[PDB]
C-alpha cells in the first residue's frame, strides 16, 4: 500500500 | 489544480482519455514536462481530497514504478480556450496475500485501484464511472476482480452503486477486496  | 494548464491540453491530448505509463509518452515546448506538471498538479488534488499529507501520485513516482494513469480531458469548451483536464484512475498490478472466509491466505497477483479522482467542481456528473468503465476495458477486467488500496468511503458508495459490489473478508495489509473475488464466491 502506498497510502500507508 | 484547478483543470486548466497555461499550454493547450487539447492539443496535448487529442483523445477524450489518454492512458500512461512509466515513459510518459507524449501522444503523438517540452510535451513530456507538460504531462508530468499535469500528474503532478493532479496528485496533489487528489491528496488533498482524500486527507493524505503527501501525494500518491506524481511524475516521478509514474516513472519509477510499473502504474497506469488514465487522464479524462474535459470535452466540453472552456472560455479561456485552451482544454481542461478533470480527473484521473491509477492502477497497478501488486502481489498480496489475502485472507478468505475459509481460513486460507491466498497468493494472488490482482489489478489495484491505486488513485482515484475526478475534480470537486465537477464530481458526481457521472465522470468517474465513464473512467471507472473505460479502464475495466482496457485492463479487460471485472470490477470483483479489482483489489483497492484503502478506498475512501465515497469510492465504496460509488461501487455499490454502479457495480453492486460488496467489500468481503477485511485484510491486514490496508487493501480492500470484493464479494466475487475469490474462486468459491459470485459477483453481485
Ligand atoms: S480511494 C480514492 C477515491 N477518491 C476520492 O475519494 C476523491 C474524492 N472523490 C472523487 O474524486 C470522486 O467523487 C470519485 C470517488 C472518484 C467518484 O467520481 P464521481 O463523483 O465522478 O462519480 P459519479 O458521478 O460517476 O458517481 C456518483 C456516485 O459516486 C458516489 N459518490 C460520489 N461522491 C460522493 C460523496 N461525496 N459522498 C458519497 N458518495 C459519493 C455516490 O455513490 C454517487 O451517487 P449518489 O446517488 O449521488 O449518492
Amino acid at each position: 500500500s502506498d497510502k500507508t | 489544480f484547478t483543470m486548466e494548464f497555461p499550454f493547450d491540453v487539447d492539443a496535448l491530448f487529442p483523445e477524450r482519455i489518454t492512458v500512461l505509463d512509466q515513459h510518459l509518452r507524449p501522444p503523438a515546448v517540452d510535451l513530456q514536462q507538460q504531462i508530468m506538471t499535469i500528474i503532478d498538479e493532479l496528485g496533489k488534488a487528489s491528496a488533498k481530497a482524500q486527507n493524505l499529507s503527501a501525494p500518491i501520485t506524481s511524475a516521478s513516482r509514474m516513472q519509477s514504478n510499473r502504474h497506469v494513469v488514465y487522464i479524462l480531458k474535459d470535452s466540453s469548451a472552456r472560455p479561456a480556450g485552451k482544454g481542461a483536464i478533470i480527473g484521473f484512475i491509477k492502477v497497478g498490478y501488486k502481489k498480496l496475500f489475502v485472507l478468505d472466509d475459509r481460513e486460507a491466505h491466498n497468493e494472488v497477483e490482482p489489478l489495484c485501484i491505486l488513485d482515484f479522482y475526478i475534480h470537486e467542481s465537477v464530481q458526481r456528473h457521472g465522470h468517474g464511472r465513464e473512467l471507472f468503465q473505460y479502464m475495466l476495458q482496457k485492463e479487460r477486467v471485472e470490477p470483483h476482480q479489482l483489489a483497492i488500496d484503502r478506498p475512501s468511503q465515497k469510492l465504496l458508495k460509488f461501487l455499490n452503486k454502479h457495480y453492486n459490489l460488496e467489500t468481503t473478508v477485511p485484510q491486514v495489509n490496508n487493501f480492500v477486496i470484493f464479494e466475487g473475488f475469490f474462486a468459491h464466491q459470485h459477483p453481485p
